[PDB]
């Protein structure tokens, strides 16, 4: 239950309940990325990937 | 293995111009030094980090993101300013530093749109800017730092700001207090006292005893000085007072800086 | 809704309809199978008159 | 039947920009013909034509590609300049020569990404750029030329250039040495000669035989003199020595240019 | 979240006089800064810091609480002196380095009284404490560091010290010899030379090689160097001989500082 | 527990002798400080590190050590130099940063003869040598830095380095050219871009971000700025191309420094 109250209070929540369960996702997420670097094969798979704009396409006639 | 690129060049670059560093979606922004010559930080106005066209971090100035840098004592040099998406300061608690820092990076993995907008000051000598990225594999947007601006009134006396936005999840890494007669703060959530009426003098000592700057005009409330992430303050939903008790000696317009930190959300903050 | 230069199109012609070829096929293919039934259901028929 | 098509604007041409010709993938590029004024081909710097994010095909300059074609004795007009993707010298052995040619053409079909990428100069008076594309039905990337840039230091006396890169199942149209004091070459595959030491006026003499014009300050050892594509080199994976004997007069900087064909592959050369 | 609170008043702050900083009973104390002004740091003598009544840690005189942080490069600044209960040198080999060094913070849980006694000398000008606790949740004393004080005669030739307290479980961060005349010192254990007779200027190199500001009129043997807690000397009941032989060019009384560390026990060292 | 031992008195130290600091096979070798007088780094030369007779690591001078170790910037001190085995820049992403930076000791476990041989130029003035170990418990040589030696001539202009050793497993840290006249650089992997044409100011910068320190007449290409030791550049024998692009302004022999690793072998690289 929420209280307003002045002074140091003398305990405090230090509770990181749903914060946590998402932070071991980020640090997973690491070891990951980690598992791809330790191989050639992680290396030339992020070799394949860039950085532009999105593509359009258009076409007609009947084959 | 990371990737250093020459991104694009800046189109129109230019005084009283409104140019902007549009990104290329795919993969991780680390860290973007941005050179410039010809046009001081000062000069580079309303800096804004836009993810799908929504605002992620504004700058009033590029001379803010320099003192930003500063604070934790990173590399300052002269004619570029850094972008420091990965935290270098961060320090892991059940996971490794270099986890907790490369977990701020700027991912753009399902983003349609990754800006840096800016405005140049006419007053502009012969403005010129170019960007380099330091890049690593793709990954979501995910947890980012995120600067936002507020201004408030300060009294000769006593101020209270307690209308500080208190997002959902979200949790405050630091607050910032642009003002020249702040002479103490005191910090309480929910009546808690988490930061005593605490003096200038010695605020600034414990800043500096966690290896940070103390910045001119400024009163910095860290709450990640062990580099701690579980420090900061966790913006519960059931938090009824997040109230900031000012002590100035002025009567002035203060420039309050929250970096606030979250899961990116294309409907979030 | 955001504002850029990028756009994904994708204008083509596309076909509809198909009346005849399906049919004929599915016409074929159900009617020998009921005729088959037929054969089945008048030796069974045919048998029972056996019994009388 | 072909179509004509005037592609989309090109973005930010602009004196010291770096723009782009982004092709709309679903079809076949046969010629690309890229109109200029207010910059000379010279000052269209760095000009690559990647497929998927990857390099195909790359020039130092414009001025570069206005000598690919004036080689092949192709129509050449002042302030245009066309990407032959076709090749219309082609001589078909077992298929037409229609066929020949054609099978050079930018399919783009599985493609994600079809650019042209290059630099304006920044003494680029008034860059002004727009682009046509003849093109047809769309197919597979296929078949296609890849120009590829080296540079080699030749000595005054002889040199041999025997690293250059022998990419498996492809081939070599052709080889052009770039230095103004060469006087003879050699060409050798496996100590077998297939090119004596020739001079380059008698190497010269050949190349226009066959209805070539011969560049300045260029040696160019033309493997498709007949329009055969099976006369060019098949880089085997037996091949153990692919050498260059170069008798120079000069002590400078050669920028070999070789012709590599080859299927285009997402993950190969 | 931490908490960062202005202690009570210092009682009875004068020349001449005993005073106290009494630290109230539940949570847990990582920094104490105390700050002064009319006093030197010298003239604050007898520092004690005491857990129940029985001695924690001892300080001749606060100047060497200035002196212990200053080797290990921590924030110093004039008027104002921390107490850093949490290590920030400590490096985790199997925990994560913010666990390693909290481990030493000073819990107060299942405590009766914690103080921190010292005399201000008579000739101090007009003395001016206060002090300023950065806290953390409750935790019990538990892993703590221990400070001890030894005073022996230094010969001008060889001492040898093998009187050292040998707490039982207990383990040796550190031992600094406070001597103007020390040239060499050799430790062992059971008569393993863990270090050989090693010069000062070579000592006192190591030192400055792991980031340690090397100490006027100090000979300091690290067993921590590396930050981690494991490389420290562990007091085995089984231990025959903890010996130390000095080379001194001096006959003096030297101050030999040794810094404990063990989980701390109401009735334990 | 580390032990600190002075090593056994370096035999014959003579201005023209070739000297040898033969290590004692059996624990492990953190760092070792080597004392100096009466002659120059530079007056050092041919610094090899032989396990077994085999080289580890060349030095072509004393300096190039003392340059190693201010690049990182490690203590440095006028009249010694240390070798440090273990890197104390290593940060852990799946361990510890002690246990990433302990996995360079130097192991001796299975060894026949562990030495380090140098040459005294003969214009020394009065050489004078020693050594000091910082060991550890014994462990196999395994995981090690092993610092190679390539001269490459550069011209004006570019220079294309594709010949360096790639051997199966070994991972590389860092690559150091050491010239006067180099503007910019770029690092290809199989056409891939990992290190765009850097300019030297760029590159400096991003060095130093770092808490590097840039050497002069050096370019260095940090694989590890982050202290992950897999960010190094894998050297996986799929690999075709490895290569170097420099863009030089004078045409002079360039020393190239490769920093390579991986678990030694008493018949690998
Ligand atoms: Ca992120
Ligand atoms: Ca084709
Ligand atoms: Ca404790
Ligand atoms: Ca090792």
């Amino acid at each position: 239950v929420p209280t307003s109250v002045p002074t140091n209070q003398s305990v405090w929540g230090n509770v990181s309940t749903g914060l946590d369960a998402l932070i071991s996702g980020w640090a997973r997420v690491e070891q990951i990325k980690a598992a791809k670097a330790s191989t050639g094969q992680g290396r030339v798979e992020q070799a394949m990937t860039p950085e532009l704009d999105n593509g359009a396409a258009v076409v007609v006639e009947a084959p | 293995m990371r990737s250093f690129l020459n991104l694009n060049s800046i189109p129109n670059v230019a005084a009283g111009n409104s140019c902007s560093i549009k990104l290329p979606i795919g993969q991780t922004y680390e860290v973007i030094d941005l050179r410039y010559s010809g046009v001081t930080p000062s000069q580079i106005k309303n800096v804004r980090v836009e993810l799908d066209g929504r605002l992620l971090s504004t700058y009033k100035t590029l001379n803010d993101l320099i003192l930003e840098n500063t604070r934790h004592k990173r590399k300052i040099k002269a004619g570029v300013v850094s972008f420091h998406f990965v935290r270098p300061e961060m320090k892991g608690v059940n996971v490794t530093d270099l986890v907790q820092q490369r977990m701020f990076a700027l991912g753009t993995v399902g983003l349609t749109t990754c800006e840096i907008k800016f405005d140049i000051d006419e007053a502009a000598a012969g403005p010129k800017l170019s960007a380099i990225a330091q890049k690593s594999v793709g990954t979501a947007p995910s947890w980012l730092t995120m600067r936002r601006n507020f201004f408030k009134q300060l009294n000769n006396g006593t101020t209270e700001i307690a209308d500080l936005p208190r997002p959902v999840g979200y949790r405050i890494a630091a607050i910032h207090i642009k003002a020249a007669g702040v002479d103490a703060v005191e910090f309480q959530i929910d009546g808690t006292k988490w930061r005593d009426l605490l003096k200038k003098a010695d605020n600034d000592y414990i800043l500096e005893q966690y290896g940070k700057a103390v910045l001119d005009n400024t009163y910095t409330i860290d709450f990640m000085l062990e580099g701690d992430v579980y420090q900061s303050v966790l913006l519960d939903q059931m938090i009824q007072d997040l109230r900031l008790k000012i002590d100035s000696t002025m009567d002035e317009q203060a420039e309050i800086i929250v970096e606030y930190m979250g899961v990116w959300s294309r409907n979030g903050f | 809704t955001p504002e850029l230069d990028n756009g994904a199109a994708v204008v083509v012609e596309a076909p509809k309809k198909a009346a005849q070829p399906s049919e004929t096929l599915v016409f074929g293919v159900p009617q020998k199978t009921l005729l088959l039934g037929f054969g089945g259901l008048l030796v069974l028929g045919l048998v029972m008159r056996g019994n009388k």
